[PDB]
């Protein structure tokens, strides 16, 4: 008799207001610490976002599980991929900074 | 003399292989009442008696008209004909529904969804009912304004794209509003378990706040406002 | 006859019948509120598609980030043509950000009336255009 | 006939109708553990009681000291002594209980400073037996009392296992040897035919407002149950007694609530006069419905009409504070704007007397049992009940009081259910029906389905609607009634000359409305013939040849020093009406009004007196 659906919803809005917290917080004062938390929020908010589109349009239980798992993989690779970029390359902030200097 | 043309959706179930099409009817607006139903009844009585639709009150309180006039859902009996003769009126059955014949859809699923939320007052102690009038303050009663007035016309649920795609498992605005109507009714004892009933991905949470519902309502009621409000409670209720 | 039994019988009847489905998007009228929710999906979808591409290529493609930027410099840099790709990147991001705030404001219970939708919606659009022309200029 | 599939069903009880009456009777039977079917040609919520506005009378006394016995007096006084006082006792005695039951069901009644049900002033109701001044017992959910009534009733109906036949059109009663065994009905969806047999049958189909050209009632108010009883050979009572509501909008004829008048709304002529003060000085525009409209209709032929055609009258709300219209009368405030384009807060509504309610209907016990007329005496029809507007326990007699039919509904629906529960048990032998039985009703369906006549269904409907509107209006004369009679008879001759178009089984409304025409015609015939036969003016029925109230005595002077009249020399008696379906001839009889109450000690018989407001 859990409250798993409403906790999901409140979690979504949390990270939503948190990502909206980080976008200005990244331009003002960019650092190592900010790059990882941006990767966190970015892929998470993103993952749960696609989750909704999947549940809306992907009809039938057979395809529903596959899309979810397929998305889980695409997200897990996206997060780790950004964290790699953060440790072993320039980082999200400075990468944008360079892109805008062009 | 003023001739207005009407493009109406048609499908006979008893005709072999006759699929859906539009039929045009031409009406003189001088011998016809101002509303869209007045027209449908007029063509029924003078041009074609095969035209099939639901109607009862012609006052806008029964919810029988419930069709898609010129792009949106409303009640025919309460909507006035656009006096612009250069335009052609497009009349459709309510969006994303199985058509029985012409403008009559199968609302039985919708009805069943209303049935599942328990649209009646529930008390913990049922033993004392029928003998005393319950107490509700005038402030408490005003919470039901804009909520109780619903006429179950299904215009809003039938305008909701979430109801289009997931009408099987998504309850829709019409029904969701009524759950809220019973939630904030002071005399109701089952608030917590009425909310617990919505604890899944589809029942309530297919609303992405598209707000088509409130925009289409014939009664000026605000379904989305209630959905919004329902979600708030779902997040904040205890144990 | 419970509510759950009524529904199983509705779907059993209609799918097994030659009844057509009544047209929906093909006929339903375009309103600003609707068109702005559709765009919110697309921006959201497109934006994740970019974050996925950026992260996925950080794992698959050879060389560092600068290496890739020097390849951008090499493809005969357009003057204003660089301000375009910069605007095309930032336009959906800004739109989705502002409208996202609008969604959060609805999630609180505020501004959910037909007049308030037309206003707040129009405000978003103006805010998108201005912060899009603004950011690309930095 | 072998083209139609016949599906046979078995139940303990059938309720034909799903209005307030229908529902309350339908789940009343299920609460009491009967396997119950409810047949309805519309979805329950779409029924007419939805259109109900003003309220439901109960002597709860939340605004002042009240007594149900005072309610009683007013109702029999309203009925112009044609109301059967034993049913009027039962109904008022039961009201405070029956209304509380609805509020406990979850009806969102408007509220008082204390938090009790808000009651409103309504037409023809008084304290202290007519000498204590205006009473306030009209319980209300704003301007939408019936809508809320129906939805909470329907809300409740869902708790029980009642089997509903939604959008099924009942054709005829299943009659075998003067006993009723159920109904044969059409399934509108797949076009099939269903015999639903049961030990008891409740008719709750509501009235027949659609017999007229101008009526506040819905399109589907076609007296379908009334016709079935007519075809059964059983009598109908007081059908000539048709109530005109004073305040129907000049346009689509929709009902503006009498609640307007109680809340302080005033009726005005072309010269600005509050004309009701000239007519009824004491009760004013809050008088009886028969009396108020009578005065209105009269002002018009005198040149005091309000429109460009000088044919309507103004209902004014202009003077009342806007918040009062907002909380009390929002429902009419919208429909006034929708149809008449009026801002009640600024301008007065064009209103007009229009056909509204049918006090006559199906003869009934105070309990609910349908009566036939045998040897001048009352006799119960086995297995048959009737409640609400379709019925005639004659709790309203010659004129109905405001907010009294909604009570009627909920009170007798309930009574029908107890009266069945007390008489028998569920699981009792469901009486078996002939293999052929219902044959004739399908024969009729089929004939109309392939009709190839010269007169379109709607052309013959409009002919009747207009003819009743001009030959059986508020005022009538011998001449005009006679001319109406042989006109409605000519139209019943034309019933076999009609044209239909739709040959399909599925949702053939063409056919369904043609069945409704057959029903409406049988209703009209009895209404107009009984009206021509009644040579007196009582309540709604107003003759200009016989404007005197003709009772067994001259009750306008000291009783009992006087010669009593023979039964067939006065009109203080019920019109029972029959019709031979083959030729449409209306033969008609009479039965006496019940003067004694259920308990003289609790509720004294109110003798006839001078009736004025
Ligand atoms: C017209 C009107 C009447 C009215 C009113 C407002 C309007 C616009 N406001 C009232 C009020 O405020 N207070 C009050 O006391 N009365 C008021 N009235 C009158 C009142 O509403 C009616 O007397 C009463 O509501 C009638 O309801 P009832 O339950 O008796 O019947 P119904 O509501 O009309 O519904 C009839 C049902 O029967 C079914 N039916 C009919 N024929 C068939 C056949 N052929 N086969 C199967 N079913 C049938 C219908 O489907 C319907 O459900
Ligand atoms: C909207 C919320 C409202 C707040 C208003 C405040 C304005 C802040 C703008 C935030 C938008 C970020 C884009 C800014 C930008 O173009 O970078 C220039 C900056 C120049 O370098 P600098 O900061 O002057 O140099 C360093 C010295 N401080 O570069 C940065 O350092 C900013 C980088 C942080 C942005 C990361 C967001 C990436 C997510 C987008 C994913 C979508 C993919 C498609
Ligand atoms: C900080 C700025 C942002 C805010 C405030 C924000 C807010 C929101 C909100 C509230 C929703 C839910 C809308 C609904 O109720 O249906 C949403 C949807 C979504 N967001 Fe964001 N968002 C932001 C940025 C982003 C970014 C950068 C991405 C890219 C990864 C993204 C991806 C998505 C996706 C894929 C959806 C699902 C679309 C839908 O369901 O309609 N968002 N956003
Ligand atoms: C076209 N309408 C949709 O399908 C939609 C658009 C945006 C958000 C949610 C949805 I369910
Ligand atoms: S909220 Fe409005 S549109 Fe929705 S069912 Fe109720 S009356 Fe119809
Ligand atoms: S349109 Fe549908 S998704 Fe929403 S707020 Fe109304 S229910
Ligand atoms: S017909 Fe009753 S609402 Fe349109």
């Amino acid at each position: 008799s859990s409250k798993a659906a409403s906790l999901h919803w409140t979690g979504e809005r949390v990270v939503s207001v948190l990502l909206l917290g980080l976008l200005p917080a990244a331009y003002l004062n960019p650092c190592s610490a900010m790059d990882y938390s941006l990767a966190a929020a970015l892929t998470l908010h993103g993952h749960w976002g696609i989750g909704q589109v999947v549940t809306d349009y992907v009809r039938g239980d057979a395809l529903q599980k596959a899309a979810k798992a397929g998305l889980l993989a695409l997200s897990a690779f996206t997060f780790a991929g950004l964290c790699y970029f953060n440790y072993h390359d320039v980082g999200i902030c400075k990468a944008v900074a360079m892109l805008w200097k062009l | 003399p003023r001739i207005k043309k009407f493009a109406i959706y048609r499908w006979d179930p008893d005709k072999t292989g006759d699929k859906p099409h539009m039929q045009t009817y031409e009406i003189d607006l001088n011998n016809c009442g101002p509303m869209v139903l007045d027209a449908l009844i007029k063509i029924k009585n003078e041009i074609d008696s095969t035209l099939t639709f639901r109607r009862s009150c012609r006052e806008g309180i029964c919810g029988s008209c419930a069709m898609n006039i010129n792009g949106g859902n409303t009640l025919a009996c309460t909507r006035r004909i656009d006096t612009n003769l250069d335009k052609v009126s497009k009349i459709y059955p309510l969006p994303h529904m199985y058509v029985i014949k012409d403008l009559v859809p199968d609302l039985s699923n919708f009805y069943a969804q209303y049935k599942s939320i328990e649209p009646y007052l529930k008390k913990k102690d049922e033993s004392q009912e029928g003998k005393q009038q319950y107490l509700q303050s005038i402030e408490e009663r005003e919470k039901l304004d804009g909520l109780y007035e619903c006429i179950l016309c299904a215009c809003c649920s039938t305008s909701c794209p979430s109801y289009w795609w997931n009408g099987d498992k998504y309850l829709g605005p019409a029904v969701l509003m009524q759950a809220y109507r019973w939630m904030i009714d002071s005399r109701d004892d089952f608030t917590e378990e009425r909310l617990a009933k919505l604890q899944d991905p589809f029942s309530l949470y297919r609303c992405h706040t598209i707000m088509n519902c409130t925009g289409t309502c014939p009664k000026g009621l605000n379904p989305g406002k209630a959905i919004a409000e329902i979600k708030k409670m779902m997040a904040t209720y205890k144990e | 006859t419970t509510a759950k039994e009524e529904m199983e019988r509705f779907w059993n009847k209609n799918l097994g019948s030659n009844r057509p489905l009544s047209p929906h998007i093909t006929i339903y009228r375009w309103s600003l509120p609707m068109a702005m929710s559709i765009c919110h999906r697309g921006t959201g979808i497109a934006l994740s598609a970019g974050v996925s591409l950026f992260g996925l290529s950080a794992l698959l493609l050879p060389g560092n980030f600068e290496s890739h930027l020097e390849l951008v410099k090499s493809l005969c840099l357009g003057p204003t043509l660089i301000y375009t790709a910069k605007f095309g990147i930032v336009f959906p991001l800004m739109y989705h950000t502002w409208n996202g705030i609008r969604h959060l404001i609805w999630d609180l219970g505020k501004g959910l009336t037909i007049p308030q939708l037309t206003q707040s919606g129009v405000v978003v659009l103006i805010l998108t255009v201005l912060s899009s022309v603004g950011l690309a200029a930095m | 006939s072998t083209q139609y599939p016949v599906v046979d069903h078995e139940f303990d009880a059938v309720v034909v109708g799903a209005g307030g009456a229908g529902l309350r009777a339908a789940f009343g039977l299920s609460e009491a553990g009967f396997n119950t079917a409810c047949v309805t040609k519309l979805f329950p919520t779409r029924s007419h009681t939805v259109a109900a506005q003003g309220g439901i009378n109960a002597a709860l006394g939340n605004m002042e000291e009240d007594n149900w016995r005072w309610h009683f007096y007013d109702t029999v006084k309203g009925s112009d002594w044609l109301g059967d006082q034993d049913a009027i006792h039962y109904m008022t005695e039961q009201a405070p209980a029956s209304v509380v039951e609805l509020e406990n069901y979850g009806m969102p009644f408007s509220r008082t400073e204390d938090g009790k049900i808000y009651q409103r002033a309504f037409g023809g109701q008084s304290l202290k037996f007519g000498k204590g001044g205006q009473a306030h017992r009209c319980c209300c959910v704003a301007d939408r009392t019936g809508h809320s009534l129906l939805h909470t009733l329907y809300g409740r109906s869902l708790r029980y296992d009642t089997s509903y036949f939604v959008e099924y059109f009942a054709l005829d009663l299943l009659m075998e040897n003067g006993e009723c065994r159920g109904v044969i009905a059409l399934c509108i969806e797949d076009g099939s035919i269903h015999r639903i047999r049961a030990r008891n049958t409740v008719v709750a189909t509501g009235g027949y407002g659609r017999t007229y050209f101008s009526c506040t009632s819905a399109h589907t108010s076609t007296g379908d149950g009334t016709a079935m009883v007519t075809r059964a050979g059983l009598p109908c009572q007081d059908l000539e007694f048709v109530q005109f509501h004073p305040t129907g909008i000049y346009g689509a004829g929709c009902l503006i609530t009498e609640g307007c008048r109680g809340e302080g709304g005033i009726l005005i002529n072309s010269q600005g006069e509050r004309f009701m003060e000239r007519y009824a000085p004491v009760a004013k525009d809050l008088a009886s419905r028969d009396v108020v409209s009578r005065s209105m209709t009269l002002e018009i032929r005198e040149g005091r009409g309000c429109g460009p055609e000088k044919d309507h009258v103004y209902l004014q709300l202009h003077h009342l504070p806007p918040e009062q219209l907002a909380v009390r009368l929002p429902g009419i405030s919208e429909t006034a704007m929708i149809f008449a384009g009026v801002d009640v807060t600024k301008e007065p509504i064009p209103v007009l007397p229009t056909v509204h309610y049918n006090m006559g209907g199906i003869p009934t016990n105070y309990k609910g049992q349908v009566l036939r007329h045998v040897n001048g005496q009352d006799q119960v029809v086995p297995g048959l009940y009737a409640c609400g507007e379709a019925a005639c326990a004659s709790v309203h007699g010659a004129n109905r009081l405001g907010a009294n039919s909604l009570l009627d509904l909920v009170v007798f629906g309930r009574a029908c259910a107890l009266s069945i529960a007390e008489s028998c048990r569920p699981g009792d032998k469901v009486p078996s029906i002939k293999p052929n039985a219902g044959e004739e009703s399908v024969m009729n369906l089929d004939k109309l389905r392939f009709a190839n006549g010269t007169i379109r269904t709607s052309e013959l409907r409009l002919s009747m609607q207009k003819s009743m509107q001009s030959h059986a209006a508020v005022f009538r004369v011998g001449s005009v009634l006679q001319e109406g009679c042989e006109k409605i008879l000519r139209l019943y001759g034309d019933l076999q000359h009609l044209k239909t178009f739709d040959r399909g089984m599925v949702w053939n409304t063409d056919l369904v409305e043609t069945l409704e025409l057959q029903n409406l015609m049988l209703c009209a015939l009895q209404t107009i013939y009984g009206a021509e036969a009644r040579k007196e003016s009582r309540g709604a029925h107003a003759r200009e040849d016989f404007k005197e109230r003709v009772d067994e005595y001259d009750y306008s002077k000291p009783i009992q020093g006087q010669q009593k009249k023979p039964f067939q020399e006065h009109w203080r008696k019920h019109t029972l009406s029959y019709v031979d379906v083959k030729t449409g001839k209306v033969s008609l009889e009479y039965r006496p009004v019940i003067d004694k109450t259920l308990n003289e000690a609790d509720c004294a018989t109110v003798p006839p007196a001078i009736r004025s407001y």
